[PDB]
């Protein structure tokens, strides 16, 4: 992919090893 | 690593166990500044730099 040019100063790096897909994103209290 | 290129490891998202750290007696010096070695397991921190 070509999503970013550079990545640095990582704080939190988490990895996980006919249809409607719904998400609700909420940023509260950090 | 040598002192000039001292290794820096970020530690986060873990459940620490300092009991192993201060129980082992191989460490000649275990000086803690600003925190109580006995009371460490009670406290929570954002992140650690080793
Ligand atoms: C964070 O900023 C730049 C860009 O990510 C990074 O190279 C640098 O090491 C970091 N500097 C500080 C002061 O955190």
């Amino acid at each position: 992919f070509r999503v970013y040019s550079s990545a640095n100063n990582c704080t939190f790096e988490y990895v996980s090893q006919k249809n409607l897909r719904e998400f609700v994103f909420k940023n509260i209290d950090g | 690593a040598s002192v000039y290129a001292w290794n820096r490891k970020r530690i986060s998202n873990c459940v620490a166990d300092y009991s192993v750290l201060y129980n082992s007696a191989s460490f000649s010096t275990f000086k803690c500044y600003g925190v109580s070695p006995t009371k460490l397991n009670d406290l929570c921190f954002t992140n650690v730099y080793a």
